[PDB]
């Protein structure tokens, strides 16, 4: 009775009402899948362009290849537009500075064309070399530009007055609510001058990221004061601050309370201290006290994401964490640095951070009295812990990590164990056995014991892996340490620290061990960061040899080592050759420069597509 | 709650807020099974959605049209995400094969779509 059906002339997804085809394509967030979906038929192409929520412009909007495109190239519902990665990288886009009137009308035409394809931009990211970039761009989106992210890894123009970098946004974009200056270098005097002399646009800001490309020593109390007082509507603030009490203008107890009083509706606060290895401020005390933190935590009842990553220490912080649980019941994401006495766990109960039951993410840097008894009590009170991490804690053992992994089996999914003293790689991987089948992300520093490796289960849900090494150390003993079978591992991030002219040059014909990752089946994306790893070709061969053995290497971000006396991070000739042999690459991003032509990578790699020399360090070479 | 189908908790559908002449008796059996399982006050709750979505493509597209006439936002999004992940990672021809799509692009209209795609990073 039930016959099998044959060839059918109807397509169900095309017989759907077109609003429903738009709804389907709106969940497809993979860009390459969106591009392929627009090639299936003309109806899905209309669906892809009409529902694409974001886009990062690839190529040069100045070239005729963009200005003379059809109007079927039109994204009506596009919200976020990223004009940061426009080619050439780092060049001023739509600038008004000559390298007379012909450039004034060319900028208007390129802006009018960009307004055509994206006529509803509410979030804009752009490489802002000088403020005329914002002046020539905002006219078309000034009425709906809610969030703006500026990117400048270049030198600040020396003639610009204070605050000139942000004036075009504060004068024109009346819809501005979120300003992201995390990767936009400028003087701390710039942010203070502009945000305190524009009380009309500033009074509406709710998100502020003042990272300034990690090129400032932190905002002073005389600077964070007026900024907080001018933005009484901030809900999220991210900024480095000067916490060193050696300076009279540091951020202490009084600066914190004045920040919480001027911004009571804060829900996300991330203050950090710029690290500088020369000072070596390991145990030096900070101008912040536990008695002041309690009064500071009492003024932020809406606080949910707190991060105070310090280098100067804060002592007897156990009562402050208990006050954070009482005065801030919605706390969930806590990252603390150099906080001492975070959990005594002496009279049992749950003192310190264990009182904060609602914690979903906990991260602790440089806690010298965080012991196994603390991690035991932390696992009793923080039953909702989904992300856990300890950094620079020298009293935690594998028994504390293993107990926490067992008592937090249902919820713990991501673990960070960096530079802990009593925790080596092979011993720490064994401690995470209770969640070996559940952990999804892992970040560990690699320390080898020269007895049990070459010289077990399967991580069934581990998808992301982050590794920290030292100059001259090997990755090969990682397989012999416990990570011998990770089936669903798709991305890996590698970072190398330490000086180069002090580690003995490893015996030639040895390699770091990139080829030993071939046993990982679905390892696609890799982040190899060797920037802080210092003949230089000998050191790139050491770290890049064998990367061609990774058969499924899809996307690669490479950071070449810095130079002792040069501002360029050039790829040596053997470094280019070992990357050119990665035939499976789709995206290739070198965080530096190379003397080889950018097309040689496209000829050596058949399916290569996205390639760019993104020089995203603070002293950009300024190539023209 | 005495839900009369067309062949022969009932509140998740904001069109209910009875005769249902647009949904069959097989698709309404899956619609009711979806809302019964979700009226609960994690992983298990989300793991059942994938098991409930292990249906044939003919049944899936009837579920999409049902969760659109009926106003079940949580069901219309769950079934639409399934079709979106099907399109994910497939070549244009593979997308045509799964959904029986006919290539209606002229050799130049397809070349324009390709040329347009070269302006967005992946």
């Amino acid at each position: 009775e039930e016959v099998e059906e044959g060839r059918s002339s109807s397509s169900a997804i095309l017989d759907l009402p077109e609003p429903l085809l738009l709804h389907i394509l709106s969940f497809l967030t993979d860009v390459r899948s969106r591009h392929r979906a627009a090639l299936a038929c003309g109806r899905m192409r209309a669906a892809e362009r009409a529902t694409r929520s974001e886009l990062s412009l690839r190529g040069d909007p100045r070239s005729p290849g963009f200005l003379f495109l059809s109007h079927a190239f039109r994204f009506p519902a596009l919200e976020h537009l990223d004009l940061s990665l426009v080619s050439p990288w780092g060049h001023p886009l739509l600038s008004s500075v000559p390298p007379p009137e012909a450039i004034s009308e060319q900028n208007a035409f390129i802006a009018a064309r960009l307004a055509g394809c994206f006529p509803a931009v509410t979030s804009l990211a752009v490489y802002c070399r000088d403020p005329t970039t914002l002046a020539n761009l905002t006219p078309h989106w000034q009425a709906s530009l809610r969030r703006v992210k500026l990117v400048r890894w270049h030198q600040r123009p020396p003639t610009l007055p204070d605050g000139a970098d942000l004036e075009p946004l504060l004068e024109t974009c009346a819809a501005l609510r979120e300003l992201d200056l995390s990767e936009f270098y400028c003087w701390t005097e710039d942010v203070v001058r502009a945000l305190t002399t524009h009380p009309s646009a500033t009074a509406a800001l709710t998100h502020l990221d003042l990272g300034l490309a990690a090129a400032t020593d932190g905002f002073k109390s005389s600077e964070l004061g007026p900024i907080a007082a001018s933005c009484p509507n901030l809900r999220k603030l991210v900024a480095p601050c000067l916490f060193n009490p050696r300076f009279s203008d540091c951020v202490g107890d009084d600066a914190l309370l004045s920040l919480a009083t001027s911004c009571p509706r804060l829900t996300v606060l991330r203050l950090s201290e710029p690290f500088e290895a020369a000072a070596n401020i390991q145990r030096e005390e900070a101008a912040i006290t536990v008695a002041g933190l309690v009064a500071f935590f009492a003024a932020l009842p809406a606080l949910e994401d707190f991060t105070m990553d310090l280098q100067h220490n804060v002592l007897e912080a156990a009562p402050a964490m208990e006050a954070l649980a009482r005065r801030c019941p919605r706390i969930k994401f806590l990252t603390l640095g150099s906080f001492q006495g975070l959990c005594k766990a002496s009279w049992l109960h749950l003192d310190g951070v264990a009182v904060c039951g609602g914690l979903e993410s906990l991260y602790m840097k440089n806690c010298q009295d965080l012991t196994d008894a603390s991690l035991a009590a932390i696992g009793r009170g923080c039953r909702r812990l989904a992300k856990f991490g300890i950094h620079g804690c020298d009293l935690v053992t594998s028994a504390g990590i293993r107990r926490l992994a067992f008592t937090l089996r249902p919820t713990l999914k991501e673990v960070t164990v960096l530079h802990c003293r009593l925790l080596h790689t092979a011993e720490c991987l064994t401690a995470l056995s209770p969640i070996r089948d559940r952990i999804e992300s892992l970040e560990i520093n690699c320390v080898w014991n020269t007895t049990e490796n070459l010289y077990l289960g399967s991580w069934e849900m581990l998808r992301s892996l982050s590794l920290w090494f030292s100059a001259g150390q090997l990755l090969s003993p990682l397989i012999s340490a416990g990570l011998d079978s990770c089936p669903v591992l798709e991305e890996i991030s590698i970072k190398v620290e330490g000086d180069c002219r002090t580690c003995p040059r490893p015996a030639p014909r040895t390699i770091f061990g990139l080829s030993d990752l071939a046993g990982f089946p679905v390892l696609a994306k890799m982040k190899l960061d060797l920037s802080e790893a210092v003949d230089l070709s000998l050191w790139e061969r050491f770290y890049l040899h064998g990367i061609e053995s990774l058969q499924t290497l899809y996307e690669l971000d490479y950071w070449p080592p810095q130079d002792k006396d040069v501002h360029h991070r050039s790829l040596t000739l053997p470094a280019v050759g070992l990357i050119q042999r990665c035939v499976g690459l789709r995206k290739l991003f070198i965080h530096g420069t190379t003397h080889e032509h950018f097309m040689t990578f496209f000829l050596s790699i058949p399916n290569l597509r996205d390639m760019q020399l993104r020089e995203d360090y603070y002293p950009a070479p300024e190539n023209d | 709650i005495v839900l009369k189908s067309s062949d022969g908790v009932a509140l998740e559908s904001q069109t209910i807020a009875v005769p249902l002449p647009n949904v069959t008796s097989k698709i309404l059996a899956k619609v009711i099974e979806y809302c019964k399982r979700h009226v609960e006050a994690d992983d298990d709750l989300k793991a059942w959605d994938a098991d409930f979505m292990k249906i044939d493509q003919a049944t899936l597209f009837e579920l999409i049209l049902a969760a659109n006439y009926l106003n079940i936002k949580n069901l219309l999004d769950l079934t639409c995400q399934t079709v979106a992940d099907m399109i994910k990672g497939k070549t244009p021809e593979e997308i045509r094969t799964t959904f029986n799509i006919k290539n209606d692009f002229t050799p130049e209209e397809e070349e324009e779509v390709r040329r347009e795609n070269q302006w967005a990073f992946e």
